[PDB]
């Protein structure tokens, strides 16, 4: 699977933490979603009773 | 006594309410009726 | 003082202001002889009452001020009283001919038969009425003849 | 309707117009399909929106 | 210290404006861009009036 | 009553928009006037008269 | 012998005349001479479209 694909590599600017040298990158998705139809999933409607 | 004299002057372009603002002189506002912008979007 | 600015609060299209602009020259009553007034009192639509009483709109009408209309430039009207002996002009729609040498009064207006109801002005709900400006002999026989009835 | 500040106000085209009638004899007799007759200096051209 | 806009913004209608603005009252602005980019076929202007 | 045919049809400038709320939303609570809605394509734009 | 003309003369539409068929819904025959002539203050075309 590895050795299928992912030749070439291209740098991209985002934003990431440090975390117990875990470094793990932050991310948001309006932009995904900004005037779009689908809400987006991570809004969750959650039920206690 | 004196005359009040010490009157002072104030801009528009030298105050900061002009960053909310785009200036523009256009010398035939008499002669319009409405200004319109008209905007079209498709929405993904 | 004289010159009297009137405004709108909703805008004009380019018909509106069109049928503005052969509106010069034409007396609209004013009941406030105020500066900064509103179109909403302009003319007789705020006064105007089916099954009220004519005689109450011309008991109010000859009570109310007048003004002259002239140069409209967009939300703007510069209505203009008239002073008292000065040679003016006039230009009326009621469908009534004239005369170089008699007088005139001003009455409110009746319906002449065709029923156009539209005195080319409408805000919404509201519109604007303009009185009947009379030579003098048919607005003495039209008050005697309210007397007699 | 016919915006006859635009006839006021544009340049024309130099015509000898003749024709046989008397011109308000035309007129009021209604040869034509709209008329547009001012008999002051109407400045009804003279504002432009 | 910030950098201002030292004046106003001097803007004036053409010619072919005033034509359109007589004639069907109505204001068209950066008009010669419009007739330049719909002959050309490209549908996105760089800028606005 | 705007001429939308002449929305649709004049190039027209690019933005990267930004309305606060959802813009169907702000189609459906009427943020502003006269707002054409049509899904799909009208294929109306096409015939000039 | 008369001297008629050989075919008919064609008319054409100027790329001034597009965006006012677009926008206002009309046309102004020979755009071009009317704006011409009304820069430089001439009342009379010395001929017709």
């Amino acid at each position: 699977l590895s050795q299928a694909g992912a030749h070439s590599l291209t740098p991209l600017s985002m934003d990431v933490i440090r975390l117990g040298e875990k470094t793990v990158i932050m991310e948001n998705l309006r932009r995904v979603y900004k005037n779009t139809d689908t809400k987006d999933p991570l809004e969750r409607n959650v039920d206690l009773t | 006594g004196t005359f009040c004299n010490r009157l002072e002057w104030v801009y528009f372009l030298t105050s900061g309410l002009a960053a909310a603002a785009h200036a523009i002189k256009f010398h035939d506002l008499n002669k319009l009726t409405t200004g319109k912008m008209l905007f079209h979007v498709q929405v993904p | 003082e004289a010159n009297i600015f009137c405004t709108f609060d909703h805008k004009l299209s380019i018909a509106d202001v069109g049928k503005l602009t052969k509106l010069v020259a034409a007396v609209v009553p004013i009941p406030q002889r105020l500066h900064l007034i509103k179109h909403y009192q302009l003319g007789l639509h705020q006064f105007v009452d089916h099954t009220r009483g004519y005689v109450r709109l011309r008991g109010l009408l000859r009570n109310m001020t007048l003004t002259l209309m002239r140069r409209v430039e967009g939300n703007q009207i510069l209505l203009h009283v008239p002073t008292h002996g000065l040679l003016y002009t006039v230009l009326n729609t009621g469908p009534v001919t004239w005369e170089k040498g008699d007088a005139l009064c001003v009455l409110p207006p009746l319906f002449h038969g065709p029923l156009a109801r539209e005195n080319l002005l409408t805000l919404g709900q509201w519109e604007l009425v303009l009185p009947w400006i009379v030579p003098m002999p048919l607005a003495l026989e039209i008050n005697q003849r309210l007397l007699i009835m | 309707m016919e915006n006859w500040s635009a006839l006021e106000l544009l340049p024309k085209v130099g015509i000898p117009t003749d024709f046989l009638t008397h011109v308000k004899t035309s007129a009021g007799e209604e040869m034509f399909e709209a008329l547009r007759i001012y008999y002051g200096d109407d400045p009804e051209r003279y504002n432009i929106h | 210290t910030v950098s201002a806009p030292a004046t106003y913004g001097n803007f004036v209608l053409s010619p072919e404006n005033a034509v359109t603005a007589i004639s069907y009252h109505s204001i068209l602005a950066d008009f010669n861009s419009y007739k330049a980019h719909l002959t050309s076929g490209q549908p996105h202007l760089p800028n606005d009036s």
